[PDB]
């Protein structure tokens, strides 16, 4: 993406989250899969729906009817009113292609960063205490439980 | 003991285009455009909209006997209609500014029938009895059930005056024609009078009309023709009638109160309760999504119209399975 | 026993929107949306708006005494009126093409007026006085001050016409009235004849207007009306009169260069010398800002009306302080 | 945001400096304040005013006539002046505000990576001599006074 | 042993702007608007426009002796006439409405010239020639070619009525002029009476017409106006004439079909065969780009005007050598 | 700018780069021959080319005829098409010429992280094979010729 994680460090796309994609959490060992943090994918109610929100509720219009009606003698009033409309189709037209081009981009990036920190998060504690694997796998040497992995999601750990 | 993290890849095999790619799979898109019309009429603003039927307005505000559909209509936010019209207008002839009164009787809070001139002794001094071919309602024959025929009367056309009050308060729908009669003889055999001016007056501006004495073309019986006129009568003022022959006044006027402009609706499909907030000549829309491709005349607070295939939007990750 | 990096954090409160998350304090942010203006009416660019009264346009140019005031001033970006207004149809009725007059008379460069046809050495032979209780000036009851009236002569109303020829190397508007009385003795009595014509002629201009008489209704004391009317010419250019009576005639008429056509607004808000680049119906508002909120009816080169409830614009980062 | 930066890692900002928009705080023997920074933030700031002015001094216009005063005769071209207002109103209206949320989302963003900068400025040199914790701070072994704490600032610095 | 990754430096010194840094320094770039026509105004959609030079769309329809060299071309989708050439209304007079005729000539497909009314022998007792106006070419003095001047025979001028059926299936237009003398005593030279009687007729259109008699401004020998009308014929509308005097009737008639709206361009510049998708009075457009630099005005496909200076995109990188 | 490399890690790009925009020179034994990861390269271009493109095509129109001709009488609604005009005008200005400033700086800020990903990429692989120093140069421990810079030219490695 635009800070290059999902196919960029992660080249992936596992079976996960299923709603709230950016919570933390870091794996350890407890097994396998993720999970959010309830905040940062309440930051997806806001993030997303109000991306959407804004780009749909904030328009707001007024009542009017683009029909006119004109006569024979009247080809040049006519020429004017459909030229006004065919400007703001075109207008419309291109800025809406435009956003949904730009934006999504952009949050097809959103979801890129957001979702790499879990990683820079085991990072700054795990560091060396577990050897590096490229599929975004760390293997930790040392031997924990089946509760580790509600552990470092909070941010604590032992021996950095 | 590993540590493998990462993100969302469900069923969907949904797809979105960017700035940067296209072709996009995604794991939950949501479209930004409505293309979605009912192909439906609806009632639109709370208020419930008009009926003519083949009519055209002129076959409503003239009152044409051919679609007896219309006797008591309420109050509508804007006009339906149908591109069908066979009978619309009676008696052939040219309608004054027939598309600005269109224009205002679009959005409309009341009308009412009523006898301006009370048929009965309203005019002495005149002959009524006319009637036409052109507009006979099975059988024998008729005129319009809005206006009358101020044939000239035995073997006279006196001068002669009469007004109109500005009474009920609001406005008031004030109409008038003008006779063109067929031949120089039968321009005699009626109106008497000839080579007469016609003229009607309201506070300021008397529009001065001529009559024109044409031997015109055929098309639908009786091809004398007559001229519709019209205007708006508002409180503070008065109407005023004269003529020395040539003239329709109307029987039935038409109070009002109206500020704001919509417009007209050429459209076939049948007629619904729903209370939705967009309307095209195509059918009704919701009214959520910003922009709407349905149709380009739209009537109603509605999203903007677009030339575009779809507006698919994201709200998730990319979705890139194999489990 | 550590070396740090961190970021400012501010004494401001200001909450911000944005697509991801709306709501949230910053060290700084800049407004951008307008919600402010003046309060006061102002000059538009080195140039002044016509300070009028109490009249109007109308009232301005058909010069009712009773706005004597207007005679002097040269230049004005916009005109200025009021809802109140009292004088402008000094006779009651119309007048041609009002409201394009008004896209006419707002953008002004230079005034010059000439006593077109004086009331004293224009035209013998026909009285050149005219006063009506409608047209009245504190007690006396004296007529407009750039138009004049005619009757009849000494129980006469001899030929006539008026051939003037411009000349003053820029274009020149003139203003004048039809006669419309309602009764028949005073239409008789007043101008002598019974089917009088009125010529007015221009290279490409000319209307054949003609009085006619009914029973047109009271706007206190007078029941008749007197209609008013115009066109223009430009270096070069001949407007020729052929009357019989009926009219009142041209007199002070106005001259005028002028390219384009700005606007009139018409509020209460005091004049003040505060230069301004662009103005509302309720004061005057900056260039700065790309973007205002006070009315949709604005004049000039002006930041653009918009519905918006919070365009802030963050110029900073997010807020935890103290200690 | 979208690094684990500002809101996130570094948490809370500070009461601090007057001047600049960045910075570093330190503990070793003297000064205990926070070193404002000219590079990062002079070229932040630069940019800045080159954006939000280039948002406000590049649409310009004409002496432009608005308003019209149509009649109830020429009620066909009322409609049409209406529809033409709030036409661009509505364009104007939706644009501004789009552009505005959409490019707070790049000002934000902005600090967000321009202060992740400054805590991967301290890395990129001098390695693994400190120890490596996720608040933003490190500790220094060797450690150094106001003048070379000073050397901070431009990274100037021994060895790894 | 090292191993170091790095970007692309090349020779460029074109630089574009962005929001937080101006006058960046580039590599690879592309001009998104479009500042250059190619000077010349060819062909549009394939279609050819209307060549016509120093005549104008006045006398390429009245018939003025200028225009002889328009004969026999198929159609246009635009028309090309100068600004300058003077050549307009020959014996002067207002053209009628025309502005708005330019406009539903701007775009026409089907165009066959046909004689209306022929002027030898088509008209039992009336009259012929009349030509003498300061309208020339070639040392003769010329009347109109697709226009008929009926002036005096011998003794009377009767009056008449006649009309043109419409059995074509494409719509015709109708050219009638009428002349208004300077001389009072040149009317009864050419045409008798001392009045009017000028009547024009369709199934809707109505206009009774007067010459309005007044001494006029001099021109090349022709002091009065001549004011020439128009009007389409919808099939089965058939214009009825009816003339007592002063009515130039129609001679010349086209027949076309005709829905959508188009323009003329007023610019020096010269014909050569090409296509287009656009066009400007400075020279020819292309639809490529999204945006084009040159001029307000545009005929077709146009990309849409901007008054803008820079509008490139960067596709390569910030660049340095460090060489 | 934003992500550290162009123009402010790595200080300039190199003219000997023919192959692409991105890529791998190589500090070795042997000879020397400026080379480019063809993929990275051919990726971005397809990104600038779909936006170029993307720009242009999505705009549209239908047969527009502009000019009016409007007589003495019609004043009022010939400065009424001027609003209709001029609107458009300024619309498209101030729309188009933001469009541009803001994807421009988007382009660049996607090419700061199309080396940066390159970077890190590098960074996982090799692991504690080398040393770092800021030019995106790897000085390893390690002793290396061609067909160890070729499987680091993708994405291969015997171990790290």
């Amino acid at each position: 993406g635009l800070f290059g994680a999902i196919a960029g460090f992660i080249e992936g796309g596992w079976t996960g989250m299923v709603d709230g994609w950016y919570g933390y959490h870091h794996q350890n060992e407890q097994g396998s899969g993720y999970a959010a943090d309830q905040k940062s994918t309440q930051n997806a109610i806001n993030g997303i729906t109000n991306k959407v929100n804004s780009v749909i509720e904030k328009m707001n219009t007024q009542f009017t009817a683009v029909g006119k009606e004109f006569n024979k003698l009247e080809r040049r009033m006519e020429n004017l009113n459909k030229k006004v409309d065919d400007g703001f189709i075109d207008i419309w037209t291109y800025n809406a292609e435009l956003l949904v081009l730009l934006e999504n981009e952009r949050t097809l990036d959103f979801h890129d960063s957001n979702v790499k920190n879990l990683y820079e998060k085991v990072k700054s504690q795990l560091k060396n205490n577990a050897k590096e694997i490229g599929n975004g796998c760390f293997e930790f040497y040392h031997k924990c439980n089946d509760e580790c992995m509600e552990s470092v999601k909070n941010g604590t750990y032992d021996y950095p | 003991d590993t540590i493998c993290i990462g993100y969302h890849a469900n069923n969907s095999t949904d797809t979105v285009d960017t700035v940067l790619e296209k072709n996009v799979t995604v794991t939950h898109s949501v479209n930004l455009l409505e293309d979605s019309h009912n192909g439906k009429l609806c009632l639109l603003k709370g208020i419930a909209p008009l009926q003519l039927g083949n009519c055209s307005v002129a076959g409503w505000i003239l009152g044409n006997p051919e679609c007896e559909l219309l006797i008591s209509k309420e109050s509508w936010s804007y006009i339906v209609e149908k591109p069908n019209p066979e009978n619309g207008t009676c008696y052939p002839g040219h309608f004054a500014d027939y598309e600005e009164l269109r224009e205002q009787l679009s959005s409309v809070s009341s009308f009412e029938r009523f006898e301006m001139f009370p048929k009965e002794s309203s005019w002495p001094n005149h002959t009524v009895t006319g009637v036409s071919a052109s507009c006979s309602h099975n059988g024998k024959s008729s005129f319009y059930k809005n206006l009358l025929w101020l044939t000239g009367k035995n073997g006279l056309y006196p001068n002669l005056s009469k007004s109109y009050a500005n009474n009920k308060e609001k406005e008031v729908l004030v109409l008038w024609g003008v006779h063109h009669p067929p031949n120089i003889g039968d321009q005699r055999a009626l109106y008497h009078t000839e080579n007469a001016y016609v003229s009607v007056v309201s506070s300021h501006y008397s529009r001065k009309f001529t009559p024109e004495i044409a031997k015109r073309p055929k098309v639908r019986d009786q091809e004398g023709r007559i001229n519709y006129y019209w205007t708006l009568l508002e409180p503070g003022d008065t109407i005023i009638f004269e003529a020395n022959g040539n003239l329709i006044a109307p029987r039935y006027a038409f109070a009002l109160s109206r500020g704001f402009g919509s417009g007209i609706i050429n459209s076939n499909a049948p007629m619904d309760e729903c209370d939705a907030k967009c309307q095209t000549p195509q059918g009704a829309i919701n009214s959520s999504l910003p922009f709407q491709n349905v149709h380009p005349v739209t009537i109603g607070e509605c999203p903007k119209y677009v030339r575009s295939a779809k507006l698919r939007m994201v709200t998730g990750l990319r979705n890139i399975p194999s489990i």
